[PDB]
């Protein structure tokens, strides 16, 4: 009815552009202030002015803005097309904000660009064309439709940008799970929301008579169940674009599943266990011990310094060391809780140092590794 | 002949494979399904499509099943299972080798677009998050004039993911690519034709510096093949290998190509600071910018410390308004009304001249060379405009116009080839000799570890300019075999000689008279990772604190001593009394800012400042070497040692050279401002009645105990004396 008013702007907004690029080549091909702009705007999109890391942010909360008010639609709504005047709707009308601002972030990201037609075909400058023109479409009808507006979704993907503009993911591994986790929820978000068209849509060479009307909270479950290679089956798809759509989807997602799934388990498998610091009490004594600490050296020091023949004394045992215990160390470290205590560091670190509180110890043991090869590098 | 790659090959197989066997295998299934059980007289049948069967079975390939689709005949059935049985070990290892195919394209591909005005440099060799993090930091620092230079990184690695950060950060300037300088495609793409330059930087930190300096010659050598033209500044780990890039055709340093040699370099800061036991900090930090930020924990020491880290050198031209005054009243100008230390001149072809006499006058156009905080301090010398403008006594408003034998060259004393055995000593010769006032090396090597270059250090001790009596002798304690196969090198200098055996002995030392030297140096050319980086330097804390621990009685831990570090990071062993924080980068920790400890890494944005004034690094090299010309670097090049004998007069006339002295308050004319005078009135005391211009002071830490000083680069003009200073001077005698 009116999806093609859409439709069109999005792709015919495209077009112009392009062609617009095409002759200009041509006509430059046939045949300054300009580098101070393209680099002002590129030292702005990367957050280096603080008026740059100011926009860098509003991207951050504009981008999950516009996703949120895409969920509300797609959850309150019913026919893929809707008529409702632009005039009654808050909701809409502050949507016009949002694709006000990321028209001129739009402009903003050309001017900053070096090849003016690669920039008219990156991801972004998609997700803008089937947004915002489609957007404003439905300013001039009273109605709207709901059609590629799922892509919204996708402006997550510059948020592990974002985050390293603003210098706040440091280390390799955690700027490699924002990557992970923001990637993989983007893809999942966006193939559900494309699934929801197709099957709400129904085929249009069946003239839009075959379709099924799913929610995009039961496609996303749907795609989630799908992803894992679960398949219930209590939800499918039924149109034979949606069948096809749910093909291509199963040749690529299912190695994005085994693969993020592991790789999340490895960064979260990761954390030390036997971080924190000694806590003095009010008057027992310590003895920090280090070196070669494993199960054979402990059990062997322990069963003579903690033996009954011995004279009673409140001395606990701190033992500092570089590794994870073993699994029979942590038993036997277990087994005398009240009193032996483990932690992960080096005496060659003064932080360490000071987590065992080595100020006020009675002593350091500094314990060798007799059977090794060579006992000048061990001393 | 169309598919000619292996993993185009591999992957045409792959797709054309799979899909023919779905496609097949979905046919089949079509067929017994619509046919039906023929020992159920074709009665058990269902009417799927072709495509439904397609579908159902992408669908149980995956190991997904729906069920919404379902084979129902008991050949259906059976086809089913014998499929699942062949087609899920399908999916499931074509799935993942089209991914490894289709994640082998390359990221950083493309090329250089040269903008209608910009320069760029390209910058190749050892690039990593460290070594690139570490050049920007100096090469893109607020302290330097603004200059638009886009920098242009060439390397056959994918960036790692903390350098794509860093990469993203500088997005506007900084641009990277996969390629290597070894490929002619790959100069092209970086428009190297058009850079102002090629940076060559080096894995300082490499097991074998040999191997590393042959990959960085390769390169020169390649950059240099494709236009001979292109300005090239290398770092190079090995003084020997800096003859076999002096050797290229194409080689020129008068047209800008560098070698920036950090074995030469890190021997000459040390040398020199035997001879001005403070120089090496005071010196290596005018070559890193820095700017100084306080913070209200620092102690007094540090906070003067950092505020002299500030400093840098700096190249500007005087205005007109400095012509014809002498050297003198141009340093004196400069420094009381606008607070630059000026340091030297660029003569007119044209010479650096270091602190000139009054018989040289400021030339039209004269460039100098100052140390001051930041480039828009020395701004201040180009638009000084005398009465006619910059009447007024605020500096931050000037800012608008006038509206025996000696080497072949004389540079160094020389003596005659000998054997070793001629200046070796056992410890009862060397007890007999009464060493005194000399420096002693602590050398730690195996027999075949790599050449340190030990001229390095020598070489500057044995400058002309001093008289022969003032030469301080040298002993090297250390391994013979290495020292014989360093000696070649060595055996034209006067008064050295070998102690053979390890420095940790307790005996050497006292026979060395340890206590009574000018400077030990503790040195090693051991493997740079022999084991991890807390063994890497464990002979040199030891030694360090071996010597700090002796008993001179007829004391200790004040002998002077200066450390090379293989590991910054093992710093904070290198003294007691300290309060170390491994979080701390090396020039602000104690070690370090009492001249105690050196490392090469104060030595990385050397590289930079040869791309932005090469002029400045000549300065230092002549400092640091005591006067080692492009001449001589061209004779020994030539590989036939170090030639001399006795010299002509008009060569000899170059025994006048400038040098970095450091003096005393306590005595002498000048200990009139020890008494509570200012930096500034001994400042232009001193540099009107001795030509002498000084550039820092050596100042107690402990202000009462304790023997260590610490260094104040260019003091502000009212800054108070203390009558146990000294002071850092140079000087013509
Ligand atoms: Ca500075
Ligand atoms: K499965
Ligand atoms: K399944
Ligand atoms: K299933
Ligand atoms: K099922
Ligand atoms: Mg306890
Ligand atoms: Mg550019």
């Amino acid at each position: 009815r009116q999806w093609y008013s859409f439709l069109a702007s999005s792709l015919v907004t495209f077009g112009s552009g392009l062609v617009v690029i095409i002759i200009y080549r041509i006509v430059l091909w046939l045949c300054g202030w300009m580098t101070e702009a393209k680099d002002w705007a590129g030292e702005l999109i990367s957050g280096q002015t603080t008026t740059g890391r100011i926009l860098v942010g509003l991207v951050f909360l504009l981008s999950i803005a516009s996703l949120i008010i895409y969920f509300i639609d797609a959850s309150t709504n019913t026919s893929v097309e809707t008529c409702l005047p632009w005039s009654s709707s808050t909701t809409q009308q502050v949507d016009l904000a949002f694709n006000v601002f990321f028209m001129i972030y739009f402009f903003i990201r050309f001017v900053a660009a070096n090849d003016k037609l690669w920039f008219w075909v990156e991801l972004f400058s998609f997700v803008d064309y089937f947004t915002i023109p489609p957007s404003f479409v439905a300013i001039y009808l009273d109605r709207n439709w709901l059609g590629l507006q799922f892509l919204r979704a996708l402006r997550l993907m510059s948020i592990p940008d974002i985050l390293t503009y603003l210098n706040v993911l440091k280390t390799s591994t955690l700027i490699r799970l924002v990557q992970l986790v923001v990637s993989f929820v983007s893809l999942w978000l966006t193939a559900a929301g494309f699934l929801h068209l197709l099957e709400n849509s129904g085929d249009p060479f069946f003239d839009f008579g075959n379709a099924q009307h799913l929610t995009y909270w039961e496609c996303l479950y749907f795609l989630m169940v799908t992803m894992s290679t679960v398949g219930f089956g209590d939800i499918f798809a039924t149109t034979v674009l949606g069948r096809t759509f749910v093909v291509i989807f199963i040749m690529i997602f299912i190695g994005l599943f085994a693969s993020f799934i592991p790789e999340i388990a490895e960064i979260l498998g990761k954390r030390q266990k036997y971080g924190g610091s000694y806590k003095k009490e009010r008057g027992k004594r310590h003895v920090v011990v280090c070196g070669y600490i494993t199960f054979d050296s402990v059990s062997n020091f322990l069963k003579d310094f903690l033996h009954k023949d011995r004279e009673d004394v409140d001395v606990e045992i701190v033992f500092l060391h570089k590794g994870l215990p073993g699994l029979e160390l942590e038993g036997l470290l277990k087994r005398h809780f009240t009193q032996v205590e483990y932690f992960w560091g080096s005496v060659m670190d003064a932080n360490d140092l000071e987590r065992v509180k080595i100020q006020e110890a009675d002593a350091c043991l500094v314990l060798a590794n007799k059977y090794c090869q060579d006992p000048d590098q061990e001393d | 002949n169309v598919l000619k790659t292996s993993t185009l090959i591999r992957l045409v197989q792959l797709v054309v494979s799979f899909v023919s066997l779905w496609l097949t295998a979905a046919g089949f299934l079509h067929l017994l399904e619509n046919s039906g059980d023929p020992f159920f007289d074709f009665g058990n049948a269902q009417h799927l499509t072709y495509w439904e069967c397609l579908y159902f079975l992408m669908v149980t390939m995956s190991t997904v099943g729906f069920g919404d689709i379902f084979a129902t005949t008991v050949l259906g059935r059976t086809f089913v299972v014998i499929f699942i049985m062949i087609f899920i070990g399908l999916f499931a290892s074509f799935i993942p080798e089209i991914a490894e195919i289709l994640g082998k394209r390359q990221k950083y591909g493309g090329s250089y677009k040269k903008e209608r005005g910009k320069r760029h440099v390209v910058v190749c060799g050892y690039i990593t998050f460290d070594s690139v993090s570490n050049f920007l930091k100096d090469f893109l620092h607020k302290d330097r004039e603004d200059v638009d230079v886009e920098i242009v990184f060439l390397h056959k690695g994918l960036p790692g993911l903390e350098l794509e950060g860093l990469l993203k950060r500088h997005f506007t300037q900084v641009e990277y690519f996969w390629g290597s300088v070894m490929d002619a495609n790959d100069l092209e793409r970086v428009k190297i034709q058009e850079a102002d330059a090629c940076l060559v930087l080096a894995n300082k930190y490499c097991q074998d510096p040999d191997q590393e300096d042959a990959a960085n010659i390769m390169r020169v050598i390649s950059i240099k093949n494709y236009h001979s033209d292109i300005k090239v500044i290398v770092q190079l780990l090995q003084y020997h290998n800096k003859a076999y890039l002096l050797n290229i055709p194409s080689w020129d340093w008068k047209r800008g190509d560098d070698a920036v040699c950090v074995a030469e370099l890190k021997l000459g800061f040390i040398a020199q600071s035997c001879l001005a036991p403070g120089f090496s900090t005071l010196m290596a930090n005018l070559f890193t910018m820095r700017s100084y930020k306080p913070t209200p924990e620092m102690s007094q020491w540090q906070t003067d410390y950092m505020r002299g880290t500030g400093m840098e050198m700096y190249t500007e031209y005087l205005s007109s308004a400095f012509n014809a005054l002498t050297f003198p009243e141009a340093a004196e100008l400069c420094f009381s009304k606008l607070k630059l230390l000026l340091l030297a001149i660029e003569v007119r072809e044209s010479t650096l001249a270091i602190n000139p006499g009054p018989k040289v006058k400021i030339e039209n156009a004269t460039q100098g060379f100052f140390i001051a905080e930041s480039a828009e301090e020395v701004k201040r010398a180009f638009y000084y405009c005398k009465n006619c403008h910059a009447n007024v006594s605020d500096v931050r408003q000037i800012k608008k116009c006038k509206c025996r034998k000696f080497d072949s060259t004389g540079m160094f004393h020389w003596c005659p080839d000998r054997p070793l055995n001629d200046c070796l000593q056992d410890r009862s010769q060397a007890s007999a000799s009464g060493l005194r006032n000399h420096v002693v090396v602590c050398l730690f090597a195996d027999a075949a570890s790599p050449l340190i270059g030990l001229r390095n250090l020598v070489m500057p001790l044995r400058a002309s300019n001093f008289h022969y009596h003032e030469l301080k002798p040298t002993i090297i304690v250390g391994n013979l075999d290495y020292l014989h196969r360093e000696w070649k090198t060595l055996q034209n200098f006067p008064k050295l000689s070998i102690l053979p055996g390890s420095p940790l002995n307790r005996a050497n030392l006292r026979a060395v008279n340890i206590n009574l030297c000018d400077m030990c140096v503790i040195v090693s050319a051991k493997d740079r990772n022999m084991e991890d980086p807390n063994l890497v330097d464990k002979e040199a804390i030891l030694c360090s604190l071996n010597i700090k621990a002796m008993t001179f009685d007829d004391a200790g831990a004040n002998v002077p001593l200066i450390t090379e570090l293989a590991n910054d990071s093992n710093v904070q062993f290198l003294d007691q009394d300290d309060d170390d924080d491994p979080d701390t980068e090396l020039y602000m920790t104690q070690p370090f800012a009492c001249g105690t400890a050196f490392a090469v890494s104060v030595l990385d944005s050397l590289m930079s400042t040869s791309y932005f004034n090469d002029n400045a690094l000549t300065l230092i090299r002549t400092l640091i070497t005591g006067g080692a010309t492009p001449e001589l670097e061209q004779i020994l090049a030539e590989g036939a040692g170090m030639r001399g004998g006795y010299c002509s007069p008009a060569v000899l006339a170059n025994r006048d050279r400038c040098r970095v002295a450091q003096i005393s308050l306590f005595d002498g004319p000048l200990a009139q401002f020890g008494q509570g005078g200012h930096y500034g009135e001994l400042f232009v005391y001193a540099l009107r009645h001795f030509g002498i211009l000084c550039i820092g002071l050596y100042r107690f830490r402990d202000t009462n105990p304790s023997s260590k000083r610490y260094v104040i680069t260019n003091p502000p003009e009212d800054f108070p004396l203390l009558p146990t200073d000294q002071v850092y001077v140079l000087t013509y005698k």
